[PDB]
Formats: C-alpha cells, sequence, structure tokens
C-alpha cells in the first residue's frame, strides 16, 4: 500500500474502478465461516 | 561590385533562412515535449509555461541576430 500510495500521488491522472465506487446495482459479499461448529454463535452472529 | 552586392544579398538570405530553421527546430522540439510533459503533470501548468517561455527566450537569440544583421546589410550595406 505504501508504494501504491506513492504511485497514486505521483500519478493522480486517473482512478480505476478498483479505487473509486461506481453506482452499484449488485453488491458482492465474501462470507467466511467454518466447517466445525461448537464455537458459540460467532459464525451465527456474523450471519445475523 | 554589383556582383559583390549579390554576394551580400546571398549572405543575408543564408543567415535569415538558416537561423529561421534553427528556430523552427528548437521551438518545435520544445512544443512537442512541453505538451507531453504538461500532459503528464496537468496541474502546475503556470510554472510549466513560465519556464517554457524562459527556455524560449534563451533559445532564439543568435538566429534572430543573423536575421537582423542580414537585413541591415540588405539595406544599410557596409561598402555598397
Amino acid at each position: 500500500r505504501r508504494v501504491i500510495a506513492h504511485l497514486v500521488q505521483a500519478n493522480p491522472e486517473y482512478k480505476h474502478r478498483y479505487m473509486v465506487d461506481r453506482p452499484v446495482k449488485r453488491v458482492g459479499y465474501i462470507i467466511v465461516s467454518s466447517d466445525r461448529g461448537l464455537a458459540g454463535g460467532l459464525n451465527i452472529n456474523l450471519f445475523k | 561590385m554589383e556582383l559583390t552586392l549579390g554576394l551580400v544579398a546571398i549572405a543575408s538570405a543564408i543567415l535569415i533562412a538558416f537561423g529561421a530553421l534553427g528556430t523552427a527546430i528548437g521551438f518545435g522540439l520544445l512544443g512537442g515535449r512541453f505538451l507531453e510533459a504538461v500532459a503528464r503533470q496537468p496541474e502546475l501548468a503556470p510554472q510549466l509555461q513560465t519556464r517554457m517561455f524562459l527556455i524560449a527566450g534563451l533559445l532564439d537569440a543568435v538566429p534572430m541576430i543573423g536575421v537582423g544583421i542580414g537585413l541591415f546589410f540588405i539595406f544599410a550595406n557596409p561598402f555598397v
């Protein structure tokens, strides 16, 4: 990220779709969980 | 003597055209690179143009000198 920031301050000529948000129509969700339960509702709290 | 005058006319034409070519090359190179550079850094255009005119002034002195002295000989010819 340090060199990324150095680049972008050096080259502010554009912001890619990967740095600035375009109007959203579908939003993606990366959801992590376990395969073994017996960990309280931690995963369940995340799901909620 | 009149052919000496033709010599003078030729010399003046040499100077004026050939220094004009000097300018035509220098200013063109500066323009091309300057456009490219300001494209790279479109923000500080003021100082960019500032130093650009700096260089432009530094550039074309002697060619204009040749032009002027050539025309001088064209009209105020020494030993007409």
